[PDB]
């Protein structure tokens, strides 16, 4: 017997089917901001250097949701990280350098960073 | 010498008692009462009364502080929340005047469980370092192997 | 000076060894009876913004931790760290564990060992206690 | 004389004596080493205990991260420095560090070298890429 009306009521068992009744109560382009699915999710891809590129990649996402033409796929939400004002300060633009790569990291991390830089703007 | 032994219910009292007195562990039941017993140790006969530790018979201790030359709070190290009522118990039990010079040995108790807290913690939880006017030692015991029930028999011997 | 800060036990006791981490504010401390790790105070910095531009703070650069100092004129864009831009103050008497500039800028308060000391927005003449 | 502290017990552990006490070089760990012939780890801002490592069955003075290599190296009273990967649990190597047991290991991590101290009355180099 799943669903509850409440936030939980406590322990990991009423945890974990709650981040899936989470996911029902908001569906509307992906879970954008992962919920408490973050936790396995890591182990995932243990191999090491993948779960960094993947995690960059749902970064990018996030940050905004853009025109999606030939390689500027990012969905997500349209905002909630914004992109671009003049008075944010120390402003969204320095994750957005990361994503510019020459490899500055790793390689695996490297190949999906440049997509990615292209991807935000 | 005449020894008063207390702590919560469940610290593990009888335990200790029946080991250091038949070197066997027993199957305790709650104390509702005491026991009274006479221990053998380096040419001194300890006489200890185990008080039983529940609220009713808590309630009875005082009728045992007078005479009394050393007190045994008996603690159990893995129970985090009834620390504070440990304290609690402990400290207007330092205010007794019948029990004014007691030498006074905490055993921090079933030592044996993972997430025992140390002595040390203890020590802290139960303000002992603030007792300046008698006698006091802390010990981590484990009652069923055995380990420290001695070094506390040593201790009060001391006095 | 080589003053007693602090004196600590635990319970432990034999304590062996030390070691200090270089990112700093957590020391471990090896015991008989087991390790410690251990997280010392101060994470946080003292210091207030009035309507003047002396934003005061104590310790850093062009300022000593015993007087008190700065200021904070600069302007420059949001999306970076502004400089220092310190402006010399006047007089001190006591240690800061908090310093702080008034909120429209008349006073500067020092605090300090269960004493305030009040000195005046810029120019630093003791005005009260 | 006056100073900004706030002494916290942010993690305790109960073991037979440890005689080093370390801070992983770039995480959030602590290892200690002791005289339990084992080092222990743990992350005392999750309170989880990441790993444990079974240097020897004879007190393990030192230890510390190689933490580039994600292996850990370790001194104990086998007079060896066993050095272990701590995520993917298994020794990395196995070497003589002295002819006595190892008191401390000290980590360059811009180099590959572990000096460890013993009380040989030698200190030695060793290069963990080698």
């Amino acid at each position: 017997v799943e669903l509850i009306y409440k936030v939980c009521h406590a322990n990991p068992s009423e945890r974990a089917r709650f981040i899936r009744c989470i996911y029902n109560l908001l569906q509307s382009s992906s879970p954008a901001v992962k919920y408490e699915a973050a936790g396995t999710l890591v182990t995932l891809s243990s191999a090491p250097t993948a779960i960094k590129a993947a995690a960059q990649c749902y970064i990018d996402l996030i940050i905004k949701e853009s025109d999606n033409n030939v390689k500027l796929i990012v969905l997500d939400r349209l905002v909630e990280l914004k992109e671009h004002p003049a008075h944010e300060r120390v402003l969204q633009d320095l994750v957005m350098d990361i994503l510019r790569v020459l490899s500055t990291p790793d390689l695996e991390v490297r190949k999906k960073t440049l997509q990615l830089a292209l991807d935000l703007v | 010498m005449r020894i008063l032994m207390v702590g919560l219910d469940g610290a593990g009292k009888t335990t200790v008692l029946y080991k250091l007195k038949l070197g066997e562990v027993i199957t305790t039941i709650p104390t509702i009462g005491f026991n009274v017993e006479t221990v053998q140790y380096k040419n001194i006969s300890f006489t200890v009364w185990d008080v039983g530790g529940q609220d009713r018979i808590r309630s009875l201790w005082r009728h045992y502080y007078r005479n009394t030359e050393g007190v045994i709070f008996v603690v159990d190290s893995n129970d985090r929340s009834r620390i504070g009522e440990a304290r609690e118990v402990m400290q207007r039990m330092l205010n007794e005047d019948e029990l004014r010079n007691a030498a006074w040995l905490v055993f921090a108790n079933k030592q044996d469980l993972p997430e025992a807290m140390s002595a040390a913690e203890i020590t802290e939880k139960l303000g002992l370092h603030s007792i300046r006017n008698r006698p006091w030692f802390i010990q981590a015991t484990c009652a069923t192997s055995g380990e420290g029930l001695y070094e506390g028999l040593e201790w009060l011997s001391n006095s | 000076t080589y003053r007693l800060e602090s004196t600590l036990n635990y319970g432990m006791e034999r304590v062996w060894c030390v070691a200090s981490l270089r990112g700093s504010n957590n020391v471990a401390l090896g015991y008989d009876e087991g390790s410690i790790i251990v997280k010392l105070g101060r994470e946080e910095p003292a210091m207030s913004m009035d309507a003047n531009g002396k934003i005061i703070w104590a310790k850093h650069s062009e300022v000593q931790q015993a007087n008190l100092k700065a200021m904070g004129d600069t302007e420059i864009k949001d999306g970076e760290r502004l400089p220092l831009a310190v402006k010399d103050m006047g007089s001190c008497e006591i240690y800061p564990q908090t310093i702080q500039h008034n909120p429209n800028g008349r006073f500067v308060v020092v605090c300090g060992d269960g004493e305030y000391i009040i000195y005046t927005a810029m120019a630093l003449r003791n005005k009260s206690f | 004389m006056p100073l900004r502290l706030d002494i916290k017990r942010k993690l305790t552990a109960r073991s037979d004596r440890v005689k080093s006490v370390d801070l992983h070089p770039t995480e959030p760990w602590m290892l200690a080493s002791l005289y339990n012939g084992s080092v222990c780890v743990w992350n005392h801002e999750t309170q989880t205990l990441v790993k444990t490592f079974e240097v020897c069955d004879l007190p393990v003075r030192a230890a510390k991260f190689v933490a580039r290599k994600n292996w850990v190296v370790t001194g104990a009273d086998d007079m060896q420095i066993r050095v272990f990967n701590y995520n993917t649990l298994e020794r990395v190597h196995m070497f003589e560090a002295h002819s006595d047991y190892i008191r401390c290991i000290a980590v360059h991590p811009t180099q590959p070298f572990i000096l460890t101290s013993s009380d040989d009355m030698l200190i030695k180099l060793w290069d963990w890429d080698k």
